[PDB]
């Protein structure tokens, strides 16, 4: 589409050579700055050669701007239950005279339970007592050995990512097409690297707006149903039990089971009860919907409403009403890059063909240019009250662009050239004014809202009264006289008709 | 009239975003056919609709479309587009009858003004005051006669 | 339903076995206890309890 | 910036990772970021700083 904002920072500024035999470039490097522009636009960035004509460009498209936060940490949370078992045995010999414990031993295991698994999980090896007797099945007045092992296990799978956050700085997404031709996508953050690819560091900048009733809200998402929530989570892996952040471990493939190396758990997480040899295990570990302050995909806390934003990286999002923020421009680094450069530019010359649009508002006026060269792409439009500058392909073809106008009636004589040949273009057309449209019930806003042009809200005396008397050179003045002898007719008129009016009222009662 | 609707076949509508030239929406209700509409008069002019989101079962879906938006349409009775628009006038008979009333409202104004222009005033009203501090400047004259007699 | 308690702060279910004489009085903890109210001298099992 | 020489206390960079990634990211400030710098010319107060 059209461009905006040009910024020529760095021209002129390569040490090449020959370039290959004919023309070719090495590496340019510099510094530059984009400003903000609203969602849906191009910000074009035109490089200058001194030995070439012209160049080619870098346009950075910005569809949405959505208020996520940053990622301090990942982690999963399985589902666990109670399992555990126990064994009935008898002194017998000087293994059990008094307790099972001599001083410090925890190793409760003679080679028989099942805790040598892949599948058992996380466990505490405990023990107590248990009863004595022809009955409990001894046969010597004396205390028998009773152990008991604990466990969790999954027969679900269900499986869960949490990710705590407490920042919450506004980003958004870039489509950067390169100059070489490849168009690829990143999701850059309000001061965090974007993973520069190929030197370029173009990062977003926000304005560190505050928040209503955000202080303890994470992004836990579920995989196999896609189910989303927002609830206050746990913190790392020092953490106190009551809420969430049970049972955890590493990765994902050490969810679905429970085994140790890996899985972190502090204590008291499950409990042991027994009466008569029993040993058995109550659960006290909480389901995700247990906590207080539990919300589910559609979120209206405050001002924000949170939705479910398909986009890969990050599924929160949430956008309040229009609140035109102060800045919200980029940062763009470069550290090394090539770029193919022709110089061999012939005759060109385009025209005018359409033009309308708005007046200086959002959108803009769009203005149809058409040209036609050998060259695929070498065109510089340069003109007052706005800049824009776009891509053509070889042959004749059509191209629509945007520029910004502050008149009704643009009747102008801008300059136009491609490459090194220089022309003229004449612009003739009617535009009309569109003010900031109104809020109406049922739609909600997705991402955001940039700015509203609402300067002069004032009528201007040249547009209006145009159309009402007509135009000419000299028959303003004869319109001006018969609207004034109108108008007086209709003032005669209706004084007359209110002065026997008046007479009617007054007698007759 | 409204705006753009969205019509499913597959499945319900589990959530979709909606994106036009410099607006964008998100609405979802879960029948086939749902409506979703941005503002009053924001699209005016040629646009392009570009709707993303996913269904039910894990299933995303991606169209695009240009719909055709009326350009001279304003549909305003006391906002700020009646006093600044002039050329398209939907409502044509109006103009004329709103600078006839202005000039009338501004001649029974001149009239009304006229009768007190030309015939109980400040020019009445001030003397009485000045009179009276000459009156109270007297006073103390003559209690300074009397001081200086004694 | 959680429900509350009035006067219900420390109590038990000691039990007698041959009489089947119930009684609510307040006991003893685990091994680490203190001389002066219930929780004397114990033992593991019931046959470890007529010696 | 080798060792032998520079001097550092602590937390003067960050780590952030998600999926074997280990991002870092900036948090050192330039010397046109904190509050009352002045330029060349300076009249606060009575004196004038020059060069
Ligand atoms: C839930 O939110 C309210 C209001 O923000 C807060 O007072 C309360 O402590 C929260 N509950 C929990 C368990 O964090
Ligand atoms: C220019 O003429 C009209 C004016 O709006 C437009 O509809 C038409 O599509 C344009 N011509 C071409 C060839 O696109
Ligand atoms: C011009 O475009 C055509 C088709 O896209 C391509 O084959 C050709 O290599 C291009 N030439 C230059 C100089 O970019
Ligand atoms: C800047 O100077 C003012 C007045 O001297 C002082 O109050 C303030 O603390 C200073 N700021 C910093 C960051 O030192």
């Amino acid at each position: 589409e059209s461009c905006d904002e040009m910024v020529h920072a760095d021209s002129k500024l390569v040490s090449c050579r020959q370039g290959s035999g004919n023309m070719k470039e090495c590496v340019t490097t510099g510094r530059a700055l984009l400003p903000a522009v609203n969602p849906g636009q191009e910000a074009c960035l035109h490089f200058t050669a001194p030995g070439s004509p012209d160049s080619k460009c870098l346009k950075i498209k910005v569809k949405r701007i959505n208020l996520k936060c940053k990622k301090s940490s990942s982690y999963f949370v399985p589902d666990a239950r109670s399992r555990c078992t126990s064994v009935r045995r008898c002194r017998w010999a000087g293994d059990c005279q008094s307790g099972c414990p001599p001083h410090s031993t925890s190793n409760s295991f003679s080679d028989d339970w099942a805790g040598k698994m892949d599948r058992a999980g996380l466990g505490f090896s405990g023990c107590s007592d248990g009863c004595g007797g022809a009955a409990c099945g001894c046969f010597n007045a004396a205390p028998s050995c009773i152990f008991w092992r604990k466990w969790v296990e999954n027969p679900h799978g269900i499986i869960w990512k949490v990710s705590p956050c407490a920042a919450w700085v506004p980003s958004a997404v870039i489509e950067l097409t390169m100059p070489s031709g490849e168009v690829r996508t990143f999701h850059p953050m309000s001061g965090i690297p974007t993973q520069v690819f190929k030197g370029v560091s173009v990062t977003y900048l926000g304005s560190d707006m505050e928040v209503s009733g955000l202080t303890d809200l994470c992004e836990i998402e579920e995989l196999k149903s896609k189910k989303l929530a927002l609830a206050p989570c746990n913190q790392a892996g020092m953490g106190v039990v009551g809420k969430v952040g049970e049972i955890q471990c590493s990765s994902e493939e050490s969810a679905r089971t429970i085994k140790k190396d890996g899985c972190i758990w502090n204590a008291d997480l499950v409990g042991i009860e027994l009466r008569v040899d029993d040993a058995v295990c109550y659960s006290k570990i909480t389901s995700v919907e247990a906590v207080a302050n539990y919300s589910a995909i559609p979120t209206t806390i405050g001002g924000l409403r949170f939705e479910r934003s398909h986009d890969s990286l990050g599924k929160i999002s949430g956008s309040p009403l229009d609140i035109t923020a102060i800045r919200g421009s980029f940062s763009v680094n470069y550290r090394g890059l090539r770029l193919s450069l022709s110089e061999i530019t012939a005759t060109c010359t385009g025209e005018v063909t359409n033009v309308s649009g708005c007046y200086s508002c959002m959108t803009g006026a769009k203005v149809s240019i058409k040209l036609h060269s050998s060259k695929n792409s070498t065109a510089h439009v340069r003109c007052k009250g706005d800049e824009t500058a776009f891509s053509v392909l070889e042959g004749v073809h059509s191209y629509t662009v945007s520029l910004s106008f502050d008149h009704a009636v643009v009747d102008e004589q801008c300059q136009l050239n491609c490459g090194g040949h220089e022309s003229q273009v004449t612009l003739k057309g009617n535009l009309i004014f569109l003010d900031v449209p109104k809020f109406v019930d049922g739609s909600y806003m997705q991402t955001y809202h940039s700015s509203v042009p609402t300067g002069a809200n004032i009528p201007s005396p040249t547009d209006w009264l145009n159309a009402l008397f007509g135009n000419g050179l000299s028959r303003w003045i004869l319109g001006v006289i018969g609207v004034l002898l109108g108008g007086l007719a209709l003032f005669f008129l209706i004084m007359s008709l209110f002065k026997l009016g008046t007479k009617q009222v007054f007698r007759s009662r | 009239n409204g705006g753009v609707r969205l019509i499913t076949l597959t499945s319900e509508l589990k959530s979709a975003t909606v994106c036009a030239s410099h607006f964008c929406s998100s609405a979802t209700s879960g029948k086939k056919s749902t409506e979703i509409q941005f503002h009053s008069g924001s699209l005016v002019g040629r646009t392009a609709i570009h709707v993303k989101g996913a269904l039910v079962d894990g299933t995303e879906f991606t169209f695009e479309g240009s719909c055709m938006f009326p350009d001279g349409c304003d549909a305003v009775d006391c906002t700020f587009c009646r006093e600044f628009l002039k050329n398209p006038q939907c409502y044509p008979a109006k103009k004329w009858l709103f600078i006839i009333i202005v000039i009338l409202l501004g001649y029974a104004g001149l009239m009304l003004l006229t009768n007190v222009l030309k015939a109980w005033g400040s020019w009445v009203i001030a003397p009485v005051k000045l009179i009276f501090a000459i009156i109270k400047k007297l006073m103390r004259t003559v209690s300074c006669l009397m001081g200086k007699l004694m």
